[PDB]
RNA sequence: GUGUAAGUGCACAAGGGAGCUUGACUGCGAGACGGACAUGUCGAGCAGGGACGAAAGUCGGGACUAGUGAUCCGGCACCUCU
RNA sequence: GUUACGGCGGUCCAUAGCGGCAGGGAAACGCCCGGUCCCAUCCCGAACCCGGAAGCUAAGCCUGCCAGCGCCGAUGAUACUACCCAUCCGGGUGGAAAAGUAGGACACCGCCGAACAC
């Protein structure tokens, strides 16, 4: 007479974080993510749990290369 | 009896009864159709009901095609149980109907004969329906 | 009204070559001040390009067709070698001191390592 | 968790004239338990421990 | 400096017979023989995992080049067979080796068979690769036929760039494969 | 083929013990497996085989 | 197919295979995520001392997420602290 | 500058693919000859590597042709929907698919090198 359900897991709070056109310094976050959904393009790095950061600053762009959706970052004018 | 064989996910939510048909909308392999106008939820039994009851009208020769299947289970839970505890079992399979849909689709010479058929099997479902020729 | 059956081993060969150079590549590099260095090997002869990946661009060049080049009598390899002489020499006139070195999809050793170890002692920091 | 005589076992890893217990654990139904290991030290540099328990 | 009885044979008779046959553009279209192939399943590999060692010995004796240890990919325990569990050997041969094993086998063990008919010519598949098989090794004079300890048969398949069963019939043939004629 | 050797590999004599009508040729066949009588048929001398049947004394689709 | 559940990804391979091998290191850490709080997650880059590689460069465990339990009280080795 | 050339790259990567037809080999791309030397096969100079240019453009590759297997793809309408009106029903302002259709398309672009030339 029992339900044998009932367990979940907590939330990861996994998703993208810093949109198209903000600007970002260096090490920021920009998505986490399980697999590479989302791929490295330029100044932009990897992490261990497939999180994605950016090696140099500027701001963003997701567009794509041959097929996969990626990242990027573009220099900032100075001022 | 119509059943399946077996579902992958035997508790399944209650089907939406909101919109109107995308497919099953035209008469398709015979020539005399029946055709819903609301919304229901039409099993097994009622379907078997039907189907006899054209089979006995027209007795001889003549076909009949089911477009419908009833692939979608409703969970009944046992008596006089408080609410809670869990979900009850699967115990009838309906088929979800929107309007526009078509159910039997027909195949006798005589249209005498097959609009009283039809109707006779139009009176032993849950929903207005509507009798239909293949043409415009 | 003859007809074949399937692949030849020069179609084997030369996409397996692109296959694994555009492996390679994931990792190699190009800009104006670190260019890439290109080679495309043959049987008889060979090419090479300092590459800007950053435009698709191309800075120097050298290849074993040029007569120039073909006044050597040696083997083969000493064919690649004075190639290597002249691209370090274009190079550096152009302007460029530091590479990178892409095998192009073939392996070191022979043509290939002598050419370049030619470029590191005539001066090519790699 | 416990202390149980576990598959995964054993640990300690000591260093000649090296004082720096690297810990590590591993399983015990292979034959093994004098070669190989190394690693960084105090006020030394890379050299070789033992596993020594 | 030396030249297999085969491959001048090939050399000389039998690209002129077939040219003269089928009347090719290009010479290159020529069909040749590549390579030739050997291959031997123990099958006892979960009851006798020593037999693949005596095979192994076998085809050494037999080929001249130690051979390869095909391993089960998959694991089928309708058999025992396990992931890793050696089944068979197998053999590659190219160049003069392999045109002295043709004339070996062709002129020793071939007219040693009991009561040798014909090879078929029906062991080709879709161009002319011939795929025969040989229950016993109880017959090349290459191998020590007083130590044998069990009967290990062998599989041999030979490949060319013929185009059609046709042109590979014809010229295994030309090279003396015997073929029942019909 | 390399290291990790192969059996050894010298030339033979197929003498045709059946009519005469010999082979003689480069082959893996050697110490390995060979016989004695190194008669040199050609301008070099290497060892020889009793061959007790062949072709040209097996009957069948290349002999009667 | 991916050691083990599922998903997200992986053929550009993270799948399969072979050679060396211990970075399954030490001293740190910009800026960030998530955030009641304590916990938790990644982290480029610098230094010694190394592996591999021809070099560029990668290596601060495992394709990623689970695989464990705060504080107190005791135990073992080392310290130029008392 | 230029031709039926080769090589490195790019496109928010099939408008670029697959298959069929014809056609080209000057220098180059190739295939091919052979394992002397570096080097290599979980066995095999098959591959990788080395040394050369007897032979052939048959194949790879490049060129044109075929919209056929695949892809791309609108306008307008519809579904759905935000907001508002409306005693159930339904409706108005704006947004707007998928599919389908008309059609498109046997790719485009950049750099160096050759050959060719004033």
């Amino acid at each position: 007479s029992s339900s044998r359900n009932g367990r979940d897991s907590a939330a990861q709070r996994l998703g993208v974080k810093r949109f198209g056109g903000q600007v970002v310094k260096a090490g920021e976050i920009l998505v986490r993510q399980r697999g590479t959904h989302f791929h490295p393009g330029v100044n932009v790095g990897r992490g261990g749990d497939d999180t994605l950061f950016a090696l140099a600053p500027g701001a963003v762009e997701f567009g794509a290369k041959r097929g996969r959706k990626t990242v990027n970052i573009v220099p900032v004018a100075r001022p | 009896m119509l059943i399946p064989r077996k579902v992958k996910h035997r508790k399944q939510h209650h089907p939406e009864q909101r919109g109107i048909a995308s497919g099953g909308t035209s008469v398709s392999f015979g020539d005399y159709g029946i055709q819903a106008l609301e919304h229901a939820y039409i099993t097994n039994r009622q379907i078997e009901s039907a189907r006899i009851a054209i089979n006995r009208h027209i007795k001889r020769g003549g076909k009949v095609w089911i477009n419908i299947f009833p692939d979608r289970p409703l969970t009944k839970k046992p008596a006089e149980t408080r609410m809670g505890s869990g979900k009850g079992s699967p115990e009838w399979w309906v088929a979800n109907v929107k309007p526009g849909r078509v159910l039997f689709e027909l195949s006798y010479p005589d249209e005498k004969t097959a609009r009283d058929a039809l109707t006779r099997a139009i009176h032993k479902l849950p929903i207005k329906a509507r009798i239909v020729t293949r043409e415009e | 009204a003859h007809k074949p059956v399937g692949q030849n081993i020069s179609e084997v060969r030369r996409n397996a070559r692109l296959r694994r150079h555009a492996r390679l590549r994931k990792k190699v590099a190009g800009t104006a001040e670190v260019p890439r260095l290109v080679v495309n090997r043959s049987a008889r002869h060979i090419h090479v390009q300092l590459v800007n990946d950053l435009n698709g661009t191309t800075l120097a060049a050298a290849s074993s067709i040029e007569a120039d080049v073909r006044a050597i009598d040696g083997d083969k390899k000493a064919h690649s070698v004075r190639v290597g002489q002249l691209i370090a020499e274009r190079a550096k006139a152009a302007g460029v001191e530091t590479v990178v070195f892409d095998r192009g999809g073939y392996t070191y050793g022979g043509r290939i390592a002598a050419l370049a170890d030619a470029a590191r002692e005539a001066g090519l920091k790699f | 968790a416990r202390n149980e005589i576990r598959p995964i076992v054993k640990l300690r890893s000591t260093a000649g004239t090296g004082y720096t217990y690297v810990t590590r654990k591993n399983r015990r139904n292979d034959p093994d338990r004098i070669v190989l290991r190394k690693y960084d030290p105090v006020l030394r540099r890379h050299v070789e421990f033992r596993e020594e328990r | 400096k030396a030249l297999p009885r085969l491959k001048q044979r090939y050399r000389e008779e039998i690209r002129e017979a077939l040219q003269q046959e089928f009347n090719y553009a290009n010479v290159m279209q020529i069909p040749g023989v590549v390579k030739v192939v050997v291959n031997m399943g123990v099958g006892d590999a979960a009851r006798d995992a020593k037999l693949i060692n005596g095979a192994i010995n076998d085809l050494a004796l037999i080929t001249g080049q130690k051979p390869e240890v095909r391993r089960a990919r998959k694991s089928i325990a309708q058999f025992k067979l396990r992931e890793g569990m050696p089944i068979g050997a197998r053999v590659t041969l190219r160049g003069d080796r392999m045109w002295e094993f043709l004339d070996r086998l062709i002129s020793i063990a071939l007219p040693r068979i009991r009561d040798f008919r014909g090879l078929s010519p029906k062991q080709f598949d879709g161009t002319g690769n011939y795929t025969f098989g040989l229950n016993e090794q109880s017959m090349f004079h290459e191998i020590d036929v007083d130590s044998i300890d069990r009967p290990r048969g062998m599989d041999i398949t030979v490949v060319t760039t013929a185009t059609n069963d046709a042109e590979g019939r014809a010229l295994l043939r030309a090279l003396g494969f015997p073929f029942k004629e019909n | 083929m390399k290291p990790g050797i192969h059996p050894d590999y010298h030339p033979v004599v197929f003498q045709d013990a059946a009519t005469g009508a010999q082979f003689l040729t480069r082959s893996t066949a050697t110490s390995t497996r060979t016989i004695e009588w190194p008669t040199p048929s050609g301008p070099k001398t290497y060892p020889l085989i009793v061959v007790d049947v062949t072709s040209d004394s097996h009957p069948f689709w290349t002999g009667s």
